[PDB]
């Protein structure tokens, strides 16, 4: 009846709704795990700046304490 | 002489400065992604909920 | 004046890094508020759906 083509036709529209709810499901979770690796990348950016950096202060420390020793020295 | 001083002393200053700013860049990321993991998460939920309602 | 030379040249690259940084934790801080306004957003609206069902 009006009823069974009514049936069928929000029965194609749930299952094409589902269908793009699981596909928008996974590309905002391959988006999701593009961002986690973005993550990642940024910790390691973290950590080799941190290293850097603290290298750049240990000869910068090095430097002002030599220079300060010849300082008190003179 | 003057020249010298002031700019080792303003160096001194950048590099403290410079250094205090990479403390606040490390962690405002990682709040950042810590935030966007809690985030998707709550995606995953729903996208969870989302294969639920397949049964639509 | 090689004193000089030096410590104006490393003057200046710390700057310029200092200024870099600036522009970096600025444009990093609007990505995160704006992830922070979407979570707040996502959160209201999930309670809006949960007491839509306490209606019906």
């Amino acid at each position: 009846d009006f009823d069974d083509i009514h049936r069928k036709r929000m029965e194609k529209d749930l299952n094409e709704l589902q269908a793009l709810i699981e596909a928008h499901f996974e590309n905002r979770k391959k988006e999701e795990e593009e961002l986690v690796s973005l993550k990642d990348r940024i910790e390691r950016r973290r950590a080799e700046r941190a290293e850097q950096q603290r290298i750049r202060n240990e000869r910068e420390k090095e430097r002002q304490n030599r220079l300060a020793e010849e300082r008190a020295r003179r | 002489s003057d020249k010298l001083k002031e700019a080792e002393t303003r160096a001194e200053f950048a590099e403290r400065s410079v250094t205090k700013l990479e403390k606040s860049i490390d962690d405002l990321e990682d709040e950042l992604y810590a935030q966007k993991l809690k985030y998707k998460a709550i995606s995953e939920e729903l996208d969870h909920a989302l294969n639920d309602m397949t049964s639509i």
